[PDB]
């Protein structure tokens, strides 16, 4: 941890004298013997995530069920709009259709 | 330097964050005013 | 080694880092054990505003600020303790309000520094200062009045 | 909220208006005093 020394409050260092280790200031005489054990611990974070994923479940967190598509007509579907170009006046679409592990990717 | 810490902040974190500039500070020979401001008009650009 | 000079903590508030093995007050309940709970005296520090609800008594003027200074002794106002931890002072027409002012923890020592003698002075320590008041208008009352 | 009780009165004292001072210590604890620490002389000026 950090400590002061209570005469002039400088930042404490630890050395070795000629009994003990001791705290001691670099700006006065003040030292300070270690009697018993001094710790300071910190407790550093752990990794807690497993990194798994990719769940079918977890990945059809989508709107798009039941739909038809123009390439195999599949109910379950996914959909995404994008709207980031002003050029280009009607909208974009982006739908995927893996319903029977087709796998398509169109505009 | 027990004040500068106070003013700084209490706080654990603060105090880890702040250890590292303590130390550099305490590896050159600046403990008062005067040796401060002369390492600084040393640092100091002509006019 | 010696107790009384152990290494403090940065934390002035838990500096016992080796042993030998605080919530917020408020000002009410603060008096309620200075005066119930026990009955040695205290020494408080607090704060007044810059202009008191006075004139100064014939001191040559104004509406200039009217400090401790210029009033006498003598009862000057009452400390009321209402419900629900209001805490007032009425210094007369108006009232004030009291509240708990920063909480100190360094050492804080009232002292006497009485130059009786212009070339020899006595330095009497009178006690030690923990806790500060904060007096406040209450603009809210003054605003409503008129 | 009535003020029930502690109806404490404020007094004046003029005694020591020019021979009070504050001396705080912003890095010596409240825990620790200088009560035990001999001293010796005080430079002042008015
Ligand atoms: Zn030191
Ligand atoms: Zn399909």
């Amino acid at each position: 941890m950090l400590l002061f020394c209570p005469g002039c409050g400088n930042g404490l260092i630890v050395e070795e004298g000629q009994r003990c280790h001791r705290f001691a200031c670099n700006t006065c005489p003040y030292v300070h013997n270690i009697t018993r054990k001094v710790t300071n611990r910190k407790y550093p974070k752990l990794k807690e995530v497993d990194d798994v994923l990719g769940g079918a479940a977890a990945w059809e967190n989508v709107d798009s069920t039941a739909e038809s598509c123009p390439k195999c007509e599949h109910p379950r579907a996914y959909f995404m709009q994008l709207q980031t170009r002003s050029a280009d006046e009607p909208m974009t679409t982006f739908y995927k259709c893996c319903n029977a592990q087709c796998g398509h990717r169109w505009r | 330097d027990q004040e500068i810490v106070q003013m700084i902040g209490t706080e654990e974190h603060v105090m880890a964050a702040f250890g590292p500039s303590l130390e550099e500070c305490q590896k050159a020979q600046i403990f008062t005013q005067m040796q401060a401001l002369k390492y600084i008009g040393n640092k100091v650009r002509r006019q | 080694i010696i107790n009384i000079k152990k290494e403090k903590r940065e934390t002035d508030e838990e500096t016992k880092q080796i042993l030998r093995m605080l919530p917020k007050d408020v000002s009410v309940a603060e008096l309620l054990r200075e005066l119930s709970l026990t009955k040695e005296e205290e020494l408080l520090f607090l704060q007044l505003p810059d202009t008191l609800p006075g004139q100064p008594p014939t001191q040559d003027i104004a509406e200039n600020a009217c400090t401790l200074a210029d009033l006498t002794e003598g009862q000057v106002g009452k400390l009321l303790i209402r419900k629900s931890g209001r805490v007032q002072l009425l210094l007369g027409k108006v009232t004030l309000d009291v509240t708990m002012g920063t909480a100190c923890s360094f050492l804080q020592e009232l002292v006497s520094v009485g130059l009786g003698d212009s070339r020899t002075g006595e330095m009497t320590v009178l006690g030690h200062v923990k806790h500060k008041l904060v007096c406040s208008p209450d603009f809210e009352s003054l605003l409503d009045h008129k | 909220d009535d003020p029930v009780v502690q109806e404490i009165d404020v007094y004046l004292a003029k005694s020591l208006a020019e021979k009070l001072y504050l001396f705080q210590y912003p890095v010596r604890p409240a825990s620790m005093t200088y009560d035990d620490i001999p001293h010796l002389s005080a430079k002042i000026k008015p």
